[PDB]
């Protein structure tokens, strides 16, 4: 499977190189910008930069119309770098000008290929603007239409993870973590896969068509590792809007070194369906990580909430 | 990488005491290693609390050196450690 990650815009932009740097592993990485500055800048390996007429190269102004518009110019040159993906991750900060109106405009070139495609976007901050948030919510309603599932991380949710004394420039570093923990969370199942493992099919048959979704994680140690990381994960506050009784499906990575349990196993998986409606399609795999040892992490994705 | 410093604070010929800052975000656990440089030692590690930005390893030898290296488990993250090398 070749899977494709592709961060469209400024937030989007630092967050895969956020990934390129930690490094996903078994993925491709891809900058998509206006503004040709950034690109250079960045160490990616592929960027890609729209809109090189209608802009000259020179950003969206914050400006979401002409970020709609310089994607508009090259769908063939975003067609060219997509051409062979069998899922891709779209990466944006909502709210701002090429990564709010182009990345609906990525996800449906992608789509039309016939691509799995997941966005992963963040809602800004509170503390950003009524226009940066009513920006958001109108760029993720358009890349509602022309996505498989999105991931919705609001970053204000962040906050009740945050210390005080934070400064902006770790609120942010934060919420590229999350971004990337979305893509990684769901990647390494088919790239590490473990001995309960998904394939890609079944990714596919629990994320195609399925509009909105949300994420939660969880890590513990110790005897108890299982049953406190899937509670952890449960009462996420990236998952604590959502009612996951209510979503068509659940897919559940368990990341994991050989000493995971057999029982172990059992129990994520009969803690998931316990809060699970008895109707969802509920995907519960591993992923193996050999430098793990007696912890373990439970990554949640609830998809079709409503 | 988080934590972002990890120095020894206070030292006795046979133990040492190391202090991280504080995370910008909530650690579940941190994961503490320390074995053989080289030698493949089970290593061992222990864990301590999220709450901590202390930890007391004990029970070393005036001598050889090991890996000290702070992992910050989080919930919100999966970053990389930090480290150091002592041979008291
Ligand atoms: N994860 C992340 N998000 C960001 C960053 N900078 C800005 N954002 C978010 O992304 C939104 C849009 O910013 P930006 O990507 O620069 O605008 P664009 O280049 O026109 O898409 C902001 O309202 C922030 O919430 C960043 O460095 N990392």
């Amino acid at each position: 499977a070749v899977i494709k990650v592709i961060g469209v815009g400024g937030g989007g932009g630092n967050a895969v190189e956020h990934m390129v740097r930690e490094r996903i592993e078994g993925v491709e990485f891809f900058a998509v910008n206006t503004d040709a500055q950034a690109l250079r800048k960045t160490a990616v390996g592929q960027t890609i930069q729209i809109g090189s007429g209608i802009t000259k190269g020179l950003g969206a102004g914050a400006n979401p119309e002409v970020g709609r518009n310089a994607a508009d110019e090259d769908r063939d040159a975003l067609r060219a770098a997509l051409e062979g993906a069998d899922m891709v991750f779209i990466a944006a900060g909502m709210g701002g000008g090429t990564g709010t109106g182009a990345a609906p405009v990525v996800a449906e070139v992608a789509k039309d290929l016939g691509i799995l495609t997941v966005a992963v976007v963040t809602k800004p901050f509170n503390f950003e603007g009524k226009k940066r948030m009513a920006f958001a919510e109108q760029g993720i309603t358009e890349l509602s239409k022309h996505v498989d599932s999105l991931i919705t991380i609001p970053n204000d949710k962040l906050l009740k993870v945050l210390g005080r004394g934070i400064s902006l420039l770790d609120a942010f570093g934060a919420a590229n973590d999350v971004l990337k923990g979305a893509v990684q969370g769901i990647a390494e199942l088919i790239t590490r896969p473990g001995l309960m493992n998904v394939d890609f099919a079944d990714v596919r048959t629990v994320m195609s068509e399925m509009g909105y979704a949300m994420m939660g994680s969880g890590v513990a140690s110790g005897e108890d590792r299982a049953e406190e990381a899937a509670e952890m994960a449960i009462s996420s506050p990236l998952l604590e809007d959502i009612d996951l009784s209510g979503a068509r499906g659940v897919l559940v990575n368990i990341t994991a070194g050989f000493d995971l349990r057999l029982d172990e196993f059992e129990t994520v998986g009969n803690t998931i369906r316990a809060f699970a409606s008895d109707n969802a399609t509920v995907v519960i795999g591993t992923s193996l990580d050999p430098d793990m040892n007696d912890e373990l992490r439970v990554t949640v994705v609830a998809t079709g909430i409503g | 990488s988080v934590p972002t410093k990890l120095e020894v604070v206070a030292a006795t010929p046979t133990s040492l005491l190391i202090s991280w800052d504080a995370p910008a975000v909530t650690v579940s656990y941190y994961r503490i290693t320390y074995g053989e440089t080289g030698g493949n030692s089970p290593v061992q590690e222990f864990t301590v609390p999220g709450s901590k930005s202390t930890a007391t390893i004990s029970g070393l030898s005036p001598g050889v050196d090991y890996t000290i290296t702070v992992y910050a488990r989080s919930a919100y993250h999966r970053r990389s450690p930090i480290s150091i090398n002592y041979r008291t």
